[PDB]
């Protein structure tokens, strides 16, 4: 080699050096993926918390968090949906004053959107944290307008436990093969600061996990 | 961009001396640094090198063991310290950055030099000509020859041209055989085969006049030739 | 009333192009080759392994010195290459990690990037300081971008996941032109060699040529049954190949404005992520996410030989402009050079 | 010098199939396959286990030249104490790997995030270095190295050596259990029976294929007969090697499907 | 709609009046510019190994 060739050596070992150091601080981070309606309320989730697709960071009890949103992509998401292969963990709100409204019922579309991600290729052992929010409106407006008009075949008592205990039943059961991933639900409010410690809570599990994974036993 | 470099005058023989050198306007951890010196009347004589990252060190045989060099990346400065002056390190001392991948240009910004006075199986690179007489509007041929070939197995020649208007810091002209350096005009051409090299201006102004060196880049220590003038 | 009118004039006139299509067919391209001697039998090995990427690799493009070359991953990273020597040149950080596509431009002096972000950035690689920097970000699209291609050292074409084409001016940071004819995402893009008009392919099945100057679309294409993820013209300009999610490959003319030739196999039932050709034309490289590349007889349908070696995905491949080496890209985060 | 035929034959047998397999696992994780804080101890594991089989086929070789084909050569002494470094390199390692899942379940945050890089190689160097050192000094007071031997300083090393593998055997259990228990309190989202029959699976194996050879080398002929030689010599081998040969498949190959 | 309906009459009327030739000549012009660029082709016909750089 001449000495221009050493020289060239030299500086590829350091742009190696540095994106090593930079691979190592990546890989110890908490990536989450926000799923939800337009509606459903995820603005008031991010508040509580802290074009294209839009990025958010916050740290809690020495653990780095990057919460991607993507709500304003319309288009096919078949395309873009293996990006996110691997993520720690997904979270779904969904509103549950708002089965009495009109976009097809809104309740049934946020179905379909579970459903759709729930039995994924991408995501066969991804965990989901669902968000229910808004229950001050629905304890208030299921005393007025049934709910036998989202459930024809509800066949219940009409009050604000039986109510929520059976819309949770039936988000839960859209998940075939539960054996390999985990559903956490959660019942929120406008007011309310607990949320942090339910997806601290959670995230715990994964990590357990995957460093048992790590050292071999799986 | 710019590089100014600081310390000089006049000490007695067997003193010791730094000489510190600020950069500013470009990336400096990413640059390698060399030190060069210029006699009163003479020509150029290579001293020290230094890599990015302060891995490889390269000292010349008049000055290893008295010489020493570092840097600061934070506070972007060069230093050099002396020991054991002579009466033969009285000089002009420049300051230059280089650097190294594949397609760069080399050697291609000069400081402005620091004056120091002292009170009292190498490449050798020939040009035997000196002081041609020109007119403008005409056309100059100028030769060099090396010792040993210049030509690597890999079809690379390492062969340097630069330029010294009076009063003013050298300027890179043609780097690599053939190849020239930004910002030049097109009235400048180099060629040459192995051991024999030419440079050629094609129709001349009266700006360049001056000193043309040459210089080899094949290995250490890094050998200069004495200069040809143009007069006018 | 009007509409219905229109709607009738509009299924009467398929039926003719349909019909012109069909009385410009006499023979076939398989009937016209049979009488020429096989391509034996393509036996290449791994030359090179570039490694440093540490997620997966989503697009690469080669230099017109047939030398350097630069990559994009999922990482957040750009890396410039050597591929004699197997060292770096630069590595540029990205603020957006969300990258789909690269580009590299013929003279040299820029490079350029995008994804989910929405916008295109030009990056400049020759500064009189050492590092690299930023010179532009094209930001006028609704969707992902999915391709790029430079045209010279002041113009651009994107192609985006909003049904568009588009056609920009780098130092006003305007676009000049909007190509707009499509129903479904835009998925990749192709130069001719003139840089006189380009071909696109979409998500509705559906190859289009346009002209740059004018702007309109000139030519469809329709035969697959499936998206359309890869598009590369043939080198004399007169033909292209596509791939799609169907497991097939086809081979389209202009001239004579249908198809020639589809590439298919009983064992194959996955989709083709990148199509390339040789410098002769007679060679059909496709990329699989079966794990490895396929060589196709262009001219006889027939496989010629395979390529093995990556553990996941071929996600790109290219060939020099001298025809000396191909590269393929992975999701294993893995580079190769075959020869 | 007859009753002896089978458990040579044995010794060779499932020693000559060990050497496949560690080979095997050092080429792989050399250039191969990629590298994380847990393979260290895989390849330490690999290489001293390697070193323990080769001794033992060169000893058994010499035994068969020396009696099919008597007029032979003599094994160096010197030789024999290579091999019991090797042995309680061998005997570290796997407590270590246990000890370091109890952490990685006990304390997750500091694992995954304020955990050094080099902890790994730390932690090898200074257990081969306490081997040799505790090999060396006892070759060398008790006449395998190239001197003079005495009595009681082999007893006093002998049982030190026998303390050093009863310590380790009870941290392996202590942070098993620990593991053990963490997982039955609370967990959610694990395959709990395939965790309690790998972790009862590996202590097993190091207690009846591991120790018994130690146990008598270096504290029963001193307690203690011309049976408690040449009649439990043999099967302590044998078993040491089955355990020897075994590591491999638990630790490298059961886990890649 | 009305409007979206006349403009893809517009383009199909664009469309539908071009010049075409068969296919017979055109796979002739394919044959021919594969046979004239035979030898300059690496990867058809490999080149020996001191002409080749990655070796
Ligand atoms: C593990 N150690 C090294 C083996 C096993 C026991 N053993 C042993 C040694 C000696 C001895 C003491 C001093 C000088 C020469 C020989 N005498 C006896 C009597 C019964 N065992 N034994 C050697």
């Amino acid at each position: 080699l001449s000495a221009e060739d050493k020289a060239a050596v030299e500086r590829s070992k350091m742009i190696d050096r540095n994106l090593r150091e930079d691979g190592e601080k990546a890989a110890r981070e908490v990536k989450l993926l926000l799923l939800g309606a337009g509606e459903s309320g995820k603005n008031t989730i991010v508040k509580q918390m802290k074009t294209g697709i839009v990025e958010t960071h916050f740290t809690f009890k020495d653990l780095h968090f990057k919460m991607f949103d993507v709500g304003a992509q319309r288009s096919e998401r078949k395309k873009w949906i293996h990006c996110f292969e691997g993520v720690t963990a997904i979270i779904f709100c969904v509103a549950l004053s708002d089965y009495d409204l009109v976009l097809m019922n809104r309740m049934h579309a946020s179905m379909k959107l579970f459903d759709s991600i729930c039995n994924n290729k991408w995501f066969t052992d991804t965990s989901i944290i669902l968000f229910l929010n808004k229950k001050d409106l629905f304890e208030e407006k299921i005393k007025k307008s049934p709910l036998t008009i989202c459930y024809p075949e509800y066949a219940g008592s009409n009050t604000y436990e039986e109510a929520a205990a059976y819309i949770q039943c039936q988000f839960e059961d859209l998940n075939k093969r539960k054996d390999t991933k985990e559903i956490y639900t959660h019942f929120t409010c406008s007011t309310d600061t607990k949320n942090v410690q339910f997806v601290f809570d959670a995230v715990t599990d994964v990590i357990i996990k995957n460093n048992l994974k790590d050292c071999g036993l799986f | 961009v710019q590089l100014v470099e600081s310390g000089g005058g006049l000490v007695q023989p067997g003193g010791s001396r730094k000489l510190s050198c600020s950069a500013s306007g470009f990336a400096f951890s990413s640059f390698g640094m060399h030190w060069v010196r210029q006699a009163p009347e003479k020509g150029l004589e290579w001293v020290a090198y230094i890599s990015s990252g302060s891995g490889t060190i390269y000292y010349a045989d008049t000055v290893k063991g008295r010489f020493t060099i570092s840097r600061d990346d934070p506070k972007n400065t060069l230093f050099l310290q002396m020991t054991s002056l002579r009466s033969e390190d009285t000089a002009m001392y420049y300051c230059v950055r280089s650097i190294y991948y594949y397609g760069s240009s080399p050697f291609d910004f000069w400081g402005q030099g620091t004056t120091l006075t002292v009170s009292s199986s190498d490449i050798v690179m020939t040009q035997a000509t000196s002081s041609v007489p020109v007119t403008p509007g005409e056309s100059v041929s100028i030769s060099c020859r090396s010792s040993k070939s210049l030509l690597h197995s890999n079809g690379n020649t390492y062969l340097y041209w630069f330029l010294q208007r009076p009063g003013q810091s050298p300027q890179l002209l043609i780097y690599r055989m053939s190849n020239l350096a930004s910002g030049v005009p097109d009235r400048f051409s180099g060629s040459g085969s192995g051991t024999a090299f030419t440079l050629t201006i094609s129709r001349l102004e009266a700006e360049d006049v001056g000193v043309y060196y040459c210089m080899q880049h094949l290995e250490y220590p890094l050998t200069f030739g004495a200069g040809t003038k143009l007069e006018l | 009333s009007e509409l219905d009118q229109l709607r009738q004039e509009a299924e009467q006139l398929k039926n003719q192009i349909r019909d012109a299509r069909k009385a410009c067919a006499d023979a076939t391209l398989s009937q016209i080759t049979n009488n020429i001697d096989p391509v034996g039998r393509i036996q290449m090995r791994t030359r090179r392994t570039l490694r440093g990427h540490l997620a997966k690799i989503y697009a690469m493009h080669w230099g017109t010195d047939s030398r350097l070359l630069v990559s994009a991953s999922q990482d957040g990273k750009l890396i410039i290459w050597d591929s004699y020597t197997t060292n770096k040149v630069h590595a540029i950080p990205l603020r957006s990690s969300w990258v789909m596509t690269c580009a590299y431009a013929p003279s040299g002096n820029y490079v350029a990037c995008g994804g989910l972000d929405n916008i295109c950035s030009i990056y400049n690689l020759k500064t009189r300081e050492g590092n690299v920097r930023v010179s532009r970000e094209l930001a006028g699209h609704t969707g992902y971008l999915s391709c790029c291609r430079f045209l010279d050292d002041n113009q651009i074409v994107t192609s985006s996941g909003d049904t568009t084409c588009a056609l920009w001016d780098i130092e006003t940071g305007q676009q000049t032109t909007t190509f707009t004819g499509h129903t479904g995402d835009v998925m990749s893009l192709s130069l001719a060699p003139d840089t006189r008009l380009f071909v696109s392919g979409a998500c509705d099945a559906s190859a289009k040529l346009w002209d740059v100057r004018e702007g309109m679309c000139r030519q469809t294409f329709t035969g697959h049954e499936s998206d359309i993820n890869a598009i590369c013209f043939f080198p004399n300009g007169n033909a292209f190949a596509t791939g799609s999610d169907d497991a097939t490959c086809r081979l389209f003319d202009l001239r004579a404005d249908q198809e020639l030739m589809t590439y298919s196999h009983d064992n194959i039932i996955c989709g083709i992520t990148s199509v390339s050709f040789s410098k002769s034309g007679r060679l059909l490289l496709a990329g699989y996410d079966d794990f490895n590349c396929n060589v196709w007889d262009a001219l006889k349908a027939d496989r010629a030989g395979v390529l093995a070696g990556h553990d996941n995905r071929v996600s790109c491949l290219g060939v020099t402009d001298d025809g000396m080496a191909v590269a393929t890209g992975s999701w294993d985060s893995f580079l190769k050079i075959w020869n | 010098g007859k009753e002896t035929l089978i458990p040579v034959f044995l010794i060779l047998f499932i020693a000559l199939v060990g050497l496949v397999g560690n080979g095997f696992v050092l080429w792989l994780l050399g250039f191969r396959m990629r590298r994380n804080a847990f393979s260290v101890y895989v390849l330490s594991l690999a290489g001293a286990d390697f070193l323990f089989l080769c001794f033992q086929i060169i000893n058994c070789l010499v035994y068969l030249s020396n009696f099919f084909c008597s007029i032979s050569i003599n094994f160096p002494s010197f030789f024999t104490t290579v091999m019991t470094c090797a042995y309680l390199a061998g005997l570290s390692m796997l407590s270590t790997v246990s000890t370091e899942r109890c952490l990685s379940v006990l304390w997750p945050i500091w694992y995954r995030c304020r955990r050094p890089r080099h902890l790994s190689a730390v932690v090898c160097v200074l257990l081969w270095a306490l081997s040799l050192l505790l090999s060396i000094l006892e070759g060398k007071f008790c006449g395998f190295l190239f001197s003079d031997g005495d009595s009681g300083w082999c007893q006093t090393f002998d049982f030190i050596t026998a303390a050093w593998l009863i310590f380790l055997f009870m941290v392996l259990c202590g942070s098993s259990l620990a593991l053990l228990v963490r997982i039955l309190c609370g967990s959610r989202g694990l395959p709990l029976t395939r965790l309690y029959l790998t972790i009862l699976l590996t202590v097993l194996v190091f207690l009846l294929c591991g120790l018994p050879f130690g146990i008598q080398w270096f504290l029963i002929l001193w307690i203690w007969s011309d049976v408690l030689f040449c009649h439990i010599h043999p099967v302590s081998v044998v078993l040491s090697s089955l355990n020897s040969s075994a590591n491999p498949i638990i630790y490298f190959f059961v886990g890649s499907f | 709609s009305i409007a979206q309906a006349r403009k893809l009459v517009e383009q199909l009327k664009m469309e539908a009046n071009i010049d075409r030739i068969k296919v017979s000549k055109a796979a002739a012009d394919l044959m021919a510019y594969c046979e004239a660029h035979a030898k300059e082709d690496p990867l058809l016909t490999p080149v020996p190994a001191s002409e080749n750089p990655f070796r």
